[PDB]
């Protein structure tokens, strides 16, 4: 539900609406399915969907020296 | 037979500023026609598909936002962060990168984000990436600026010191590399000082933003007159539906609400039509942005007054609200010369030709120099090559040409 | 009936004047008048500089300078024939207007 | 392991035409719709922004 | 109806253009202010000027 | 008869030397390789 607070219609409040049926998870990856504010959705390990704030791929610290 | 050539160069730090996205908007369309009026909402469905289409176009437009954005700062598979130790001889960046004490966002995204700036049936949604993510990803695309040059954008990332790679962006402009190192001092003051004045720039006035903030008013005043639009009578006895549901029986008052839902739908209709217009206009932004990113971020292009107005050394991106704000390190030459030259010179009976650059003397011994910062150097056989009889050259000059072979006379 | 044209903020006296500054600066000056301060350079010497940038040997231009400038004057020649006999070249913009 | 390699060349002239600007133009809406008729102007209101 | 109409058409083509004079001044920065090294765009050949 | 670099775009036969030509490799590896005989520009004055 875009833009309402979950009050008002598993759940899991968004920046982008109230999300139900998916799990929230704080691990981090690629964006599956997105959904909005840094939130995407994929389905996931007895498997179910799950949401998660999106990660822009791997960091990587470049091995730089002068 | 006169050639000024310069003998010195500024480095000039040329801000260009790019739209990128628009605010993602929606119009529930029957709720902006008919407020739940039942009868109105009916009086909707004779007019047929026109609501579902609003919707779809309106639709088309968001989902390009963030793709548009997309396009613009996802050029690159990992995020790259700095290294802790800011070795990078004499440029301090210190200004463009991340300052962590917040979002990550650096010093001078943060005076960007400073100087920018009801619901029938409207709604925003939010941008798929956070403002945060977009400051993760011009992170991204600057740390692997300094650290690792065009190498990012062609598959794998490679370190490489940063005079380094300034040294292979100036033989990019045809400046030779020692013109570099040999001013490294220099060149780090003039570099640091134009990122210094980039703050004023941005700090003093407004109207630097104003292709940013002409996109934000723009949206405001189409949705500010959109719903203004919804009080407007269309020549009905009403603009609000309550009074015309009271006042009237259900047959007059279809009538009245089709003068209302007519009237409001050809609004609805011209604020898309403009917004599809607009957003086309948007696109091809983030399409030149995205090259921008591209040639200019991710390489050097050799494209004149594409990447800022010099001969262009790189460039970084600084993440802006619905834009993108890149500050185009150009190399400009600034003190020059005359000289005289001839396009060739003539020795032992045979023209001789500058391998790289230009002859030129101060009318008195000739010297060859790079034709984009002076540098006298001796001629020789070695900085030249031969081409046939001294005669059909128009305009060649004479000289005894130096054989680095002449001392050797040991066997 | 309601309708209003406005002149353009440029006159075409200026048109004439940029167009005329643009090409005395390309004369003149190579690209140098793009990348800031312009600086003369004489035209056959410019010439060999344009030569080297599609891969032939600046050698190539002087030997052959005067066969080089009488190919492009009689082009520009062929330029002022082919415009002043036909209409159907300026398409795009009759087509603007119309 | 054949190349054909140019003796000789051409300068060419080629023209190019492009578009820069429609002539700009304004219409007074209320001019165009009425022509001056008090009774036509005070019915445009009613149409809004 | 034909007021809105014809504005409508007039921003098609007012962006049709704004994409013309883009190209337009980006020839005149590649083409006329510098050499092209992008084959056929200053015209079908190597570019001189 | 006469084997010659030239340069790419117009053809400007030159006798093949040391200065007009880099080594790489050994003779065997590349798929199209041709004999000759590559002058020497510092042979004459090693004659002094
Ligand atoms: C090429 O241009 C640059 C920039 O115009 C010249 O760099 C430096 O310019 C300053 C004045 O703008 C020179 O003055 C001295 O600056 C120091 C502080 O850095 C100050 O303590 C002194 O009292 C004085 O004002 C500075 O000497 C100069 N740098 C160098 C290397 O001499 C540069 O000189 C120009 N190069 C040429 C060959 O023209
Ligand atoms: C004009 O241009 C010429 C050549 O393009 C410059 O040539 C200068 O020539 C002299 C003698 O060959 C070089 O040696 C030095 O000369 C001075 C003055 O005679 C003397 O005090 C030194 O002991 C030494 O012999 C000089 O290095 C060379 N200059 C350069 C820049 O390489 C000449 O300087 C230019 N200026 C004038 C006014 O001639
Ligand atoms: C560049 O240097 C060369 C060599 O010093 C100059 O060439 C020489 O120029 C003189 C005239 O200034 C020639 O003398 C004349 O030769 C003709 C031959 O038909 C004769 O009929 C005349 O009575 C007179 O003697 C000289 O032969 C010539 N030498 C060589 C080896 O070419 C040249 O003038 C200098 N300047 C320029 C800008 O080329
Ligand atoms: C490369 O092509 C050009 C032509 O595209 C050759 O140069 C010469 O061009 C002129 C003018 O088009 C030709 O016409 C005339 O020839 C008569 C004599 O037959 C002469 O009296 C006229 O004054 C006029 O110059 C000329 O025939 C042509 N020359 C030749 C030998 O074809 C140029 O030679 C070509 N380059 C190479 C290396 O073949
Ligand atoms: C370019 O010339 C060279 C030198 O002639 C060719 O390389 C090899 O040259 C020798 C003598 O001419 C050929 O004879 C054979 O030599 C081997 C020892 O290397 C020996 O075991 C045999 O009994 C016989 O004497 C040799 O066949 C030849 N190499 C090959 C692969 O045929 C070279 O072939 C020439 N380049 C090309 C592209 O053919
Ligand atoms: C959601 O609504 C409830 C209503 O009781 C309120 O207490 C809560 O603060 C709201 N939360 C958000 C995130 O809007
Ligand atoms: C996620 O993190 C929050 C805050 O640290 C914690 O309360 C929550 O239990 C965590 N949930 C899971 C599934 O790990
Ligand atoms: C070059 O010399 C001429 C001599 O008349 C002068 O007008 C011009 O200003 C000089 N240019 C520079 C850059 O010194
Ligand atoms: C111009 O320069 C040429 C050599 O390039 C010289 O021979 C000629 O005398 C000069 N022009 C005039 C009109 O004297
Ligand atoms: C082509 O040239 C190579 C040169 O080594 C040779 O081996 C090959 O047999 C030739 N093939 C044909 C089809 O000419």
């Amino acid at each position: 539900y875009q833009d309402v607070n979950c009050t008002e219609v598993n759940v899991f409040q968004t920046r982008a609406g109230c999300l139900i049926g998916a799990e929230h998870v704080n691990n981090s990856y690629e964006c599956d399915i997105p959904i909005g504010a840094g939130i995407c959705a994929s389905y996931q390990t007895s498997q179910s969907i799950i949401a998660y704030t999106m990660s822009l791929g791997a960091e990587n610290s470049v091995a730089y020296s002068n | 037979n006169s050639i000024a050539i310069p003998t010195n160069f500024t480095i000039s730090v040329t801000t260009e500023i790019l739209p990128v996205s628009m605010t993602k908007t929606s119009v529930d369309c029957t709720m902006y026609i008919c407020g739940d009026s039942t009868e109105c909402s009916n009086l909707l469905l004779q007019y047929g598909s026109f609501c579902t289409q609003l919707n779809r176009a309106l639709t088309g437009i968001a989902v390009e936002q963030d793709k548009n954005t997309q396009e613009v700062f996802a050029q690159v598979k990992q995020i790259y962060k700095t290294p802790p130790i800011k070795d990078f001889g004499g440029f301090n960046f210190s200004q463009i990168l991340p300052d962590p004490s917040k979002s990550k966002r650096s010093f001078i995204e943060d005076l960007l984000f400073n100087k920018v700036t009801k619901f029938n049936g409207l709604t925003v949604l939010p941008p798929l990436l956070t403002d945060e993510m977009i400051a993760q990803y011009t992170s991204a695309l600057l740390a692997g600026t300094i650290t690792s040059g065009w190498t990012f954008g062609a598959g794998a990332a490679l370190q490489i010191p940063f005079a380094m790679q300034m040294a292979y962006r100036f033989n990019g402009i045809g400046v030779t590399q020692n013109v570099l190192y040999e001013n490294q001092k220099l060149i780090a003051n003039q570099f640091n000082s134009a990122i210094g004045k980039i703050q004023d720039s941005l700090s003093s006035t407004a109207s630097a933003l104003g292709k940013l903030q002409d996109v934000v008013n723009q949206n405001a005043q189409a949705l500010n007159t959109l719903v203004k639009q919804l009080s407007s009578n269309f020549g009905a006895i009403s603009s609000v539906l309550n009074d015309i549901l009271s006042r009237l029986d259900p047959p007059e008052a279809e009538v009245q609400i089709d003068r209302l839902i007519t009237g409001r739908l050809q609004s609805l209709q011209t604020y898309v039509t403009q917004q599809l217009i607009r957003a086309a206009e948007i696109r091809a932004s983030a399409n030149l942005a995205a090259t921008k990113m591209s040639e200019c971020v991710l390489g050097q292009s050799k494209r004149v007054d594409f990447c800022g107005k010099g001969y262009h050394l790189m460039s970084f991106p600084q993440s802006a609200p619905h834009g993108v704000v890149f500050l185009h390190v150009t190399y400009v030459p600034a003190q020059e010369k005359n000289f005289t030259t001839a396009p060739a010179i003539c020795h032992d009976g045979k023209a001789h030709f500058p391998r790289e650059g230009v002859f030129v003397s101060n009318g008195t011994h000739w010297f060859v120099t790079q034709r984009n910062f002076y540098e006298p150097q001796i001629i020789t056989t070695d900085n030249t090559f031969v081409s046939g009889n001294c005669d059909v050259v128009i305009g060649i000059v004479n000289n005894t040409v130096y054989d680095p072979l002449q001392p050797e006379l040991d066997s």
